[PDB]
């Protein structure tokens, strides 16, 4: 019945500035304090930022404070750092012995544009004696998020064959990778020569190109 | 002191199933424990919690779906009835100091999935350069673990010596209804004929386990 509303869903901020994330409870919290913070990451658990609304956990740095009560709180990230890219909740307490988490906050390292170092990699021989040929682009440590890949084999474009997979953000140099996997039938990758995959992004002044030709080395 | 999940697998819908949180280093006479799930892509969400006494209490809809018990003095017992794809997450337990779920210990999870698809391992497949100079003196090498079911599979590099540089990539599903999984690393080009690079795959819901070496393809 009782809502916990977070905002913003996301937020982008530069390394030494500060973000601000709010939650709203429909309801006053227990003891109007007992409303705690979590940071989290990639395939890990949840660590304690904050607890009982302005309390520091032990081992959290300095530069995380919490303020609020009754039903407002507030979770203040100050002199950020490459490491503070994560996502973030609030989580409250309840008479009737019920804690809600709110629906969480992406805080992204807004940094300098950089551009990607391209990959390709042809399928294994490994691979192609079961039938399924997968290419694989690769596009390294780049910002901001947004990229293009466009497959070419033999020049014409590739359109519905292709999967993105994107990592989070790097907690140390706050660019993102990307792969892109092209998936062929064997048949149809033996039929064809040049195989290429194209990278838009904002680091590059034009799309940067690199390819291979089946059986070439 | 610490908490680790077990019990998170494949069942069909309607199959019960129990997850148990293992304990160490404190104990259950003293601290609660809380249980919390994520769905894939999606936020924390509480269960339940069980006291020191074993008195439970659930979210509003729980609906006695889940039960709790201790049955050991370092084991905790998750017990779910009328499971669904709505139930497919990650599961966690934590230390509670109190009945609210602030804590700074946690379980590193255990993965359940409710689905009637069978469990497949994957194949793994090397992601080599064709020479090792195609990209000046930095190399990217990979392994595509591909067509598994169900989650997850881990990777690492050099049985964990290899950790910088690395890359695992989030897991794709594929149209087939089986996942695929990417992880690179990038690497000095100058040592290429010499140095091993190895990724070691894991798929514990198969049994699979495989190291590939990866290395550009001679001409
Ligand atoms: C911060 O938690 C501590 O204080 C609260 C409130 O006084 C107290 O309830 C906690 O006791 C634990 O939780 C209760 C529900 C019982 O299960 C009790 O047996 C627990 O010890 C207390 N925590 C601790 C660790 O003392």
């Amino acid at each position: 019945e009782l809502d916990m509303t977070q905002t913003p869903s996301s937020v982008s901020a530069p390394v030494g500035g500060s973000v601000t994330i709010n939650c709203q409870s429909s309801q006053s919290v227990y003891g109007n304090n007992y409303l705690a913070w979590y940071q989290q990451k990639a395939g890990q658990p949840p660590k304690l930022l904050i607890y009982r609304a302005s309390t520091l956990a032990s081992g959290a740095p300095s530069r995380f404070k919490g303020s609020g009560s009754g039903t407002q709180f507030t979770l203040t990230i100050s002199d950020l750092e490459s490491d503070d890219a994560a996502t973030y909740y609030c989580l409250g307490y309840y008479n009737g012995v019920i804690n809600v988490f709110g629906g969480g906050t992406n805080v992204e390292i807004k940094r300098t544009v950089g551009a990607p170092s391209v990959f390709i990699f042809p399928p294994s021989d490994e691979q192609l004696k079961s039938g399924t040929a997968s290419v694989v682009c690769l596009l390294n440590n780049f910002y901001p998020r947004e990229a293009k890949v466009q497959w070419k084999v033999d020049n014409a474009l590739q359109s519905g064959n292709s999967q993105e997979s994107v990592t989070e953000q790097d907690s140390k140099d706050s660019t993102y990778s990307l792969s892109s996997t092209l998936t062929l039938s064997k048949a149809d990758y033996e039929k064809h020569k040049v195989y290429a995959c194209e990278v838009t992004h904002q680091g590059l002044s034009s799309p940067v190109t690199k390819s291979f030709n089946r059986g070439e080395c | 002191q610490s908490l680790e999940e077990s019990g998170g697998r494949l069942v069909t819908p309607g199959t019960p199933l129990t997850l148990t949180c293992t304990v160490s280093g404190f104990s259950l006479s003293t601290y609660n424990i809380h249980w919390v799930r994520q769905a894939p892509g999606k936020g924390l969400e509480w269960i339940g919690v069980i006291d020191t006494g074993g008195g439970t209490y659930f979210a509003s809809w729980a609906k006695g779906r889940f039960a709790i018990s201790k049955t050991s003095s370092t084991t905790v017992d998750l017990k779910m009835t009328s499971l669904t794809a709505a139930d497919t997450a990650t599961y966690f337990c934590a230390k509670g100091f109190d009945y609210s779920a602030s804590t700074n210990l946690w379980g590193p999870g255990t993965l359940v999935t409710i689905s009637s698809a069978s469990t497949k391992g994957p194949s793994v497949f090397p992601l080599a350069p064709s020479s090792k100079s195609t990209s000046g003196g930095t190399a990217a090498l990979g392994c595509l673990v591909k067509d598994y079911f169900p989650e997850p599979v881990t990777v690492s590099w050099n049985s964990g010596a290899l950790t910088s540089g690395v890359h695992t990539f989030p897991a794709v599903l594929q149209s087939s209804g089986l996942y695929s999984l990417s992880s690179v690393v990038t690497v000095p080009s100058s040592s290429l004929g010499t140095q091993t690079y190895i990724c070691n795959v894991n798929h514990k819901p198969s049994n699979t386990k495989v190291d590939r070496r990866v290395e550009p393809k001679s001409c």
